[PDB]
RNA sequence: AGAGUGUAGCUUAAAAGCACCCAACUUACACUUAGGAGAUUCAAUUGACGCUCUGA
RNA sequence: ACCUCGGAGCAGAACCCAACCUCCGAGCAGUACAUGCUAAGACUUCACCAGUCAAAGCGAACCUCAAUUGAUCCAAUAACUUGACCAACGGAACAAGUUACCCUAGGGAUAACAGCGCAAUCCUAUUCUAGAGUCCAUAUCAACAAUAGGGUUUACGACCUCGAUGUUGGAUCAGGACAUCCCGAUGGUGCAGCCGCUAUUAAAGGUUCGUUUGUUCAACGAUUAAAGUCCUACGUGAUCUGAGUUCAGACCGGAGUAAUCCAGGUCGGUUUCUAUCUACUUUAUUCCUCCCUGUACGAAAGGACAAGAGAAAUAAGG
RNA sequence: GUUAACCGUGCAAAGGUAGCAUAAUCACUUGUUCCUUAAAUAGGGACCUGUAUGAAUGGCUCCACGAGGGUUCAGCUG
RNA sequence: CCGAGCCUGGUGAUAGCUGGUUGUCCAAGAUAGAAUCUUAGUUCAACUUUAAAUUUGCCCACAGAACCAAAUCCCCUUGUAAAUUUAACUGUUAGUCCAAAGAGGAACAGCUCUUUGGACACUAGGAAAAAACCUUGUAGAGAGAGUAAAAAAUUUAACACCCAUAGUAGGCCUAAAAGCAGCCACCAAUUAAGAAAGCGUUCAAGCUCAACACCAAAAAUCCCAAACAUAUA
């Protein structure tokens, strides 16, 4: 079964219990999914963000359409939205409790990669509509393959090795060198100076 | 913070993957047993002992 | 405490398990659930067999989840030649077993074999049941 | 949550580079340190201003001797960015009875125990 | 309207009273919880509640010792034989190492 | 014909401690209580009988 | 809807910690009858009050449970003791509607009007090409979504003003934006011609009169080159109106025992100001007619631009 | 159940009768249709789920009268 | 000036509400929470002031504070100078923005609610003007001096030239489906050209391509300092 199965809306089992909205499984890296599991083309997110069910549909279709399914296959490696989000009803005042469930969304992080490709061909051919479905997307996202991928983090190596300024961003945090920390957040320390919010600045260092 | 032990923690190399293949002290005094086995070794953590505390021979008595 | 080096001495329950299909997998293997029927006529008979084989699935390391026993069937036979009753009584003692891998099964088959009492039947299959 | 920044012990250690670039040594290291203070103490969190106050560091640029000592290094690196630490450095011998009177602190970091007023 | 109503309860305000090192006289509570966080060691009871209080003049000592229940409490002896057979349970007590000596010998007179 | 050796099942035990067996509680196991059986292969650190392994 | 008490999260590692934040529960039950008497030393729900624990001793053996509760005075009682869904749960010994007939003291600490914030809703433009468009994603329309911008609506907020910032429409006078309804100049066309649709650029000039209607709107009639969208304190009441709407009178329906009430309906219902200061008080478009012509264009039906001539219309000035 | 005479079934003290009806009568509501206007959320006349009409809480006709509130022919008039 | 007259008195009625509350100078001085017909108020606590008695108080380092991140508590040294108690009081007990951890709401608000830390409600310098961002505090005179924070940078899409014959209108399927409706096959001739990758054909036909050769912007009174790429930090 070489195409995007069906992510249905919900789980079917539904969730009573209303969550807070902890917007941290969206700040930083993903701890989870960030290499792959035979697939050698993928979807990067290079930043974080809450996969809507539309997404999610655009995602399917779109590679369905442009699939060689004999030739080539596709897989998630996001799971099914899970996340519940209370909206209230249409102009209501401010309080009176906590509002009834209206849908649920799976939290992305940068770093992960969103769905995988695979089988008899190039990057140069899976390409194209993955970058439309990049662009689709709801967060910055990049069609990337394996050798792309690892190319890239060379990249970010070495930069990380050459550059001539010598006050990096951890070095100023963790020296603690101008009571900075009163200005950074705690999470500043891991997270350093390349995530901002759900936002990843890719070029600094 | 989250500093590493100083030594070898206790019920370290005994889990494995799987545990239902284990022994088990399906009794109390085995494991009291081991409790002051426990006891009398000396750890790394401070304690309640820190601040407190032929042949010949032989053949004759089996012939006896 | 978490920042000491000491943290989770106590840690106990990751020490305990506090919480079916036949897996032939290609050079590691296990049969599924098998329920060992211990028929006879002798109530003690078959009860000491049971036990005999509960004992050496404990020497074997070899689990043993259940060793229920099953009902005794009044078959009610009319000895024809004069009508003479004869009332015998069929009693079946299970005692289900798990993991097993390719060299051991045989093993324990013969085992069982030499150990067989006298007026005792076997039947060894799959857990599928109703009770 | 604004929090008292517990700083790691790897950022105080000198490499070779670092001894090149200033002054000292690692063996024959400094007695004295002369800290004065380049910042407010405004601004700022209250722990940090009462130790600038132990410190005797209320006037900006008014150096304070202090002892380059493990306690006294801890209440520096509190407040480490609020101030400037230079080694008290004596060419000439420390400062007797005769001399007492003549001194002269000096940018540089040195005591000097004959203070004229006359050129060479 | 808000379905939930109801857990408006203040906090217990409990914890250890007296950390490691602290010179305790007799009867002082040591420290005060629900389920047992901290155990009762040498010199040191326990009330109604589960709170320590210590039952000699000294220095409070923390320790990580070996748990071993009464047999009769039932459930601390079932988990016990539900372990693997190299482990040992271990847990956090409390110890006052007493101070002052019980008495001494005085003179009373020369008869 | 050569090599490794050699405390009863097992042991950085030195006649030990675990394993083990029969009963009685147990549906059975498990626990527990009562009992049971056991060993330095043999001659002055050396040699000669027992295995394991490799040849014919 | 809630109001007292308790457990878990928010509050990740000594205490503490909120919301009409998320979730579970309690207003007992069971066992005792030394659930006797005393008493060093501590904890404490951030006060007090209430709560908790407890060595030793004397006297006897050989508590469970998370919440499971209520002050004082009064009653009842020979005495020991016992009295509240005093649940608004630190409890006033016992009290209710209504007011547009109302009044007073305050409040911009708190609403309606307007502003301001924000932009969920709302509108616009791009990106993306799935899908419509005999075929053809881009003549035209356009799903899923993405990225921006706006501040026309409905809200949300409560920051200015309650020792008053006076409201819906209409009249009067209009300043402005352009996101162009007409008038001009272009590009594309599924543009032969006439009509169109769509995009660029353009705010010099213009953008009708009526029937109904308190109304903006809306429908309908007649036209028109066109009868734009919006902003300006939903422009403009010390310029006007007051038909609606915010009072006192009154009926119909309904609600209420009744007073009375209704983001129901309907008849009636006073709109004050002599200008102190600022500001200010004489700088061409468009339609139609005639020819061109019944030519270009089109197979026919039909049917033009430009160039030219003539008449009007409004606007400005006499 | 058969727009329903009718049937089956419940509750009630009785079960809104005559009449009149988009009314000065919750809302739906510019209800529908004929007259009236070139054009009618107005006015008149009819129809009737008025689910909140209705009988001295007075119901329904009607002669006169009304600075009451609506609609209107003609004439008239800044 | 009648929802119940007017006058005198009780009546200096009462007001948790508003307004007001008068010589000079100096000093210390900012808002954890509790109940409460209570949230426009108040008593206690907390903070604050004074006079006393005092002996430690802040800062802290090893060791230590549970099972199901940032930090904190505790804490000898050390740097310092005060904290605790006793006696006597009032007053604050309707707060704001900023950074950080969160919660509610739209991962809206100059929105609302907790915590940690700033700042403001106290002078000055900067960020255009500016409460809350930064630099900075203990005071007065000087026609002296060194500094602190402290001035925004960017300009963006050309692109190929040529040459295309054949087994073959592969079979299968299709009324017909010819490199291109859908599958199986994808072999093969000449230097070299896919059993064809875009269009295009009712099916054909023609066009290419693969191959040889050749070498970012839009809103409403009127843009908004003026201006400037070149003499040495
Ligand atoms: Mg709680
Ligand atoms: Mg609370
Ligand atoms: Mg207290
Ligand atoms: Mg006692
Ligand atoms: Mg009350
Ligand atoms: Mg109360
Ligand atoms: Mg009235
Ligand atoms: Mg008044
Ligand atoms: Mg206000
Ligand atoms: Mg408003
Ligand atoms: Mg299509
Ligand atoms: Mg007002
Ligand atoms: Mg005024
Ligand atoms: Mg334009
Ligand atoms: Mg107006
Ligand atoms: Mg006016
Ligand atoms: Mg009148
Ligand atoms: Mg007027
Ligand atoms: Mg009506
Ligand atoms: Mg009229
Ligand atoms: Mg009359
Ligand atoms: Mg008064
Ligand atoms: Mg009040
Ligand atoms: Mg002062
Ligand atoms: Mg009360
Ligand atoms: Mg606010
Ligand atoms: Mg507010
Ligand atoms: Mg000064
Ligand atoms: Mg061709």
């Amino acid at each position: 079964k070489p195409k995007l199965r069906f992510i249905e809306r919900a789980p079917l089992v539904p969730k009573v219990r209303r969550e807070p909205k902890n917007l941290s499984d969206i700040r930083g890296p993903s701890t989870e999914a960030t290499e792959f599991t035979e697939g050698n083309f993928a979807i990067l997110a290079l930043g974080g963000g809450y996969l809507h069910w539309g997404h999610f549909e655009m995602m399917r279709l779109t590679i369905n359409r442009s699939m060689d399914p004999k030739n080539m296959f596709a897989i998630w490696r996001v799971p099914a939205p899970f996340k519940p989000i209370t909206r209230k009803s249409v102009g209501h005042r401010m309080g009176g409790g906590k509002g009834a469930i209206d849908h649920y969304v799976t939290p992305v992080k940068a770093g992960r990669l969103v769905v995988e490709m695979g089988g008899r061909c190039e990057f140069e051919e899976v390409q194209g509509f993955l970058d439309q479905v990049a662009h689709k997307l709801p967060f910055a996202a990049k069609a990337v393959s394996r050798g792309t991928l690892e190319k890239m983090r060379k990249d970010q190596e070495e930069r990380e090795r050459n550059n001539q300024n010598p006050w990096t961003f951890e070095r100023i945090a963790t020296a603690n060198m101008l009571g900075i920390r009163k200005v950074l957040s705690p999470y500043d320390l891991t997270h350093k100076g390349k995530y901002w919010g759900k936002f990843y600045m890719p070029k600094r260092v | 913070r989250r500093t590493p032990p100083l030594g070898p923690m206790p019920n370290s190399d005994i889990d494995l993957s799987n545990l239902e293949r284990l022994e088990k002290y399906r009794s109390f005094d085995r494991y009291r047993r081991r409790a002051e086995q426990e006891a009398q070794a000396p750890h790394w953590w401070r304690t309640y002992r820190e601040y407190f505390g032929r042949t010949q021979q032989l053949l004759e008595r089996k012939q006896a | 405490y978490k920042t000491k080096p000491t943290h989770g001495i106590g840690k106990y329950k990751h020490l305990i398990k506090a919480e079916v299909r036949a897996i032939n997998l290609g050079t590691d293997y296990e049969y599924g659930v098998l329920n060992i029927h211990l028929t006879a006529y002798d109530m003690t008979l078959a009860e000491s067999y049971a036990q005999y084989v509960h004992n050496l699935c404990n020497s074997l390391s070899i689990k043993v989840e259940e060793s229920y026993a099953m009902p005794t069937k009044t078959i009610e036979v009319l000895q024809l030649q004069m009508l003479l009753d004869s009332v015998l009584t069929t009693h079946e003692r299970v005692v289900q077993i798990s993991g097993l891998s390719a060299t051991f099964a045989e093993i324990f088959l013969e085992i069982i074999q030499s150990s067989l009492p006298e007026g005792v039947r076997l039947s060894v299959k799959e857990h599928t049941e109703e009770d | 949550k604004f929090t008292r920044s517990r700083i790691p012990e790897k950022v105080f250690q000198a490499s070779p580079e670092d001894h090149e670039k200033y002054g000292g040594d690692p063996q024959n290291p400094h007695k004295l340190h002369i800290v004065t203070r380049i910042k407010s103490t405004r601004r700022r969190p209250y722990w940090e201003k009462d130790i600038i106050k132990m410190l005797g560091l209320e006037k900006a640029h008014t150096p304070q001797v202090h002892k380059n000592i493990p306690s006294v290094n801890a209440k520096l690196k509190v407040v480490k960015h609020l101030i400037r630490i230079k080694p008290l450095k004596l060419p000439q011998g420390l400062p007797a009875e005769e001399n007492m009177s003549n001194t002269c602190l000096k940018s540089t970091g040195e005591l000097v125990v004959q203070w004229h007023l006359k050129p060479v | 309207s808000s379905k939930n109503l109801g857990g408006k309860s203040s906090g217990r305000r409990q914890g250890i009273k007296k950390m490691e090192g602290h010179y305790v006289h007799a009867g002082n509570i040591i420290a005060t919880q629900r389920h047992f966080r901290w155990h009762p060691g040498a010199h040191v009871g326990v009330g109604k509640n589960k709170c320590l209080y210590a039952l000699e003049e000294g220095i409070v000592r923390y320790t990580k010792e070996v748990y071993v229940p009464h047999p009769r409490n039932t459930e601390a002896v079932d988990l016990i034989t539900r372990l693997p057979k190299g482990a040992v349970l271990y847990k956090t007590f409390v110890h006052v190492v007493p101070a002052k000596p019980e008495g001494t010998f005085k003179l009373v007179a020369m008869l």
